[PDB]
């Protein structure tokens, strides 16, 4: 088990760690989070008590370095930093562990939620969507725009999700207009799966990362990407049977985890009613349809 | 965006534009079968593609063979319409291609937009006008050439005959829409109005009779009376 230590907590902040969250008071003796499960990406995120503007945070993998958080009073935000001196790092963490100034990632042993939300998400692929190559971790916030959003404004601070546009020459073979627009299988399987993503795991990883950025940061462009990637599969008549079974699992746990009170802003009625009730795959998502119908029956 | 009564004069400015009406593309008769079920039988249709400034009508005749062995024909018809309009645009020299295409029915927007992806500078727009272009099949010479066709065919017409020699295209479009609205509301009476007088004839190369300026005023007044008459018959007014 690894540890994200904190130099201090000079400003009152709500800290989230994956699907969990907690509150730290201004100048409380807080020095970070221990017992973080090795083997998964993680995200540590922040909402300042005195300005709920900008949720921001960091995607990281403790297998790729030793990371700590220090407040920077000039830029006014908790910053993730890498410490290259491993011995200095182990010594500072041990002192914070001995003084019990670190909270514990509260993972219930029966609970596989985080695995189920991040099954296909890999740090190497996060770093190609979020470009900042001098760091091993990736910063995301509520206001960052996506490459597609920008096509319709600083490219350095963009989310480079794969562009999906149903009324584009990429999506539509000349001479197969009606066929490709009403059945997206060409676009899904040849352009995206074979062409761009290479495999379904990489596709699912971007989908899962888009959902998590939408949920943890209220990132609107991420929410658009998540829904676009669902719609592309559901609107395809030909999908590998294993892909549909796995999609049902992926969406089930995303709908299960979603705050009930954020449903109005994280879920697109048009997309979901189409996917569950009109699309080619309207019958291939039994678990997701059941949780949606019992939990968000209004949206439908 | 959508074309309506505020930006109505845009139809007659110098930006090339076409109206596309698909309401006569897929045409059927409905009848009982020997077994007492119901069957449809398709008949020839047409795409109505009109330059409102010039009167040029590109009438693409849709022969019943295009439906042979196809499913979901009402949906296919929107895509076949879009396919034919796109091929028409591609067959025009660059300086004759439209800058906008206005579809009379919103269900045409996505089919045409998708067929015209290669032309990102051509705007595809709906309209809030209720245009009577479905009545084009009530014009004898157009109905004739559609029903006689034995194969796909494009026939070219000026739907304003020679009116632009004497009136603006605003006025000619208004005369056209009033004629077509009347033919749609009461076809028999509209045709009675147009052809009661034997002394007034239709030139071989025209669609409508050769009315003088004063006779057109009389005719237009009679068409407005027909529409009002039918409105009162309908609603018991
Ligand atoms: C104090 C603390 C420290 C680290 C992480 C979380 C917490 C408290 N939050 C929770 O325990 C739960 C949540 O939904 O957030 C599981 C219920
Ligand atoms: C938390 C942590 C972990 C690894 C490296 C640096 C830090 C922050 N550095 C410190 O807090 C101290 C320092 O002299 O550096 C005071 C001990």
């Amino acid at each position: 088990m690894n540890t994200v230590p904190f130099t201090s907590a000079p400003i009152e902040v709500t800290i989230g760690i994956d699907q969990y969250s907690f509150n730290v008071k201004e100048n409380q003796p807080f020095h970070g989070i221990k017992d973080i499960p090795i083997g998964h990406v993680h995200v540590i995120h922040f909402q300042h008590a005195d300005n709920s503007s900008m949720r921001y945070g960091y995607w990281f993998d403790c297998r790729m370095g030793n990371f700590y958080i220090q407040y920077d009073p000039k830029d006014g935000l908790y910053k993730m930093m890498e410490e290259r001196d491993g011995a200095k790092f182990e010594n500072i963490v041990h002192n914070f562990k001995e003084r019990q100034m670190m909270v514990s990632y509260p993972k219930i042993d029966e609970d596989d939620t985080w695995y189920n939300l991040t099954e296909f998400v890999q740090m190497d692929k996060i770093r190609k969507i979020v470009r900042k190559d001098e760091n091993q971790f990736s910063y995301v916030d509520s206001s960052m725009t996506t490459v597609q959003e920008n096509e319709l404004s600083d490219p350095a601070h963009s989310l480079n999700y794969t562009v999906i546009n149903f009324k584009s020459r990429e999506a539509i073979r000349p001479g197969h207009e009606m066929e490709d627009f009403l059945d997206k299988s060409y676009y899904l399987n040849t352009v995206m799966l074979q062409g761009i993503f290479k495999n379904s795991s990489n596709y699912f990883g971007e989908l899962q990362f888009a959902f998590l950025n939408a949920m943890f940061f209220g990132n609107y462009g991420s929410s658009l990407q998540w829904h676009a990637m669902i719609e592309l599969i559901c609107s395809s008549a030909t999908v590998p049977k294993h892909m549909l079974d796995k999609l049902d699992e992926i969406l089930y746990y995303q709908i299960k985890t979603l705050p009930e009170q954020y449903s109005d802003i994280l879920l697109n009625e048009r997309v979901w009613n189409i996917c569950l009730y009109s699309s080619f795959q309207k019958n291939s998502l039994h678990n997701t349809e059941k949780i949606m119908e019992n939990k968000y029956p209004e949206l439908l | 965006g959508a074309m309506n009564s505020s930006n109505y004069a845009e139809l007659f400015n110098n930006d090339i534009k076409l109206f596309v009406d698909d309401t006569n593309v897929y045409r059927v008769t409905v009848h009982k079968t020997f077994e007492g079920n119901v069957a449809t039988k398709a008949i020839n249709g047409c795409i109505f593609t009109l330059n409102p400034k010039t009167g040029h009508l590109f009438l693409k005749i849709i022969h019943t063979s295009v439906w042979a062995g196809q499913k979901r024909l009402s949906q296919l018809a929107k895509w076949k319409t879009a396919e034919e309009v796109s091929a028409l645009v591609r067959s025009l020299p660059k300086e004759e291609q439209p800058k906008q295409i206005i579809v009379t029915r919103k269900a045409m927007l996505d089919p045409l937009e998708v067929h015209m992806l290669d032309f990102p500078n051509i705007a595809i727009r709906p309209t809030e006008l209720r245009l009577p272009f479905s009545a084009a099949m009530s014009i004898d010479k157009l109905s004739d050439v559609v029903m006689k066709a034995t194969e796909p065919q494009m026939v070219l017409f000026n739907i304003y005959d020679d009116w632009l020699d004497r009136i603006s295209s605003y006025t000619a479009f208004s005369r056209l829409t009033l004629l077509l609205r009347a033919l749609k509301t009461n076809e028999e009476s509209a045709k009675m109005i147009l052809l009661s007088d034997p002394t007034i004839t239709i030139k071989s190369y025209h669609l409508w009779p050769s009315f003088t300026d004063e006779q057109w005023i009389t005719i237009e007044s009679q068409m407005r009376d027909l529409i009002l008459t039918e409105y009162g018959r309908k609603y018991n007014v």
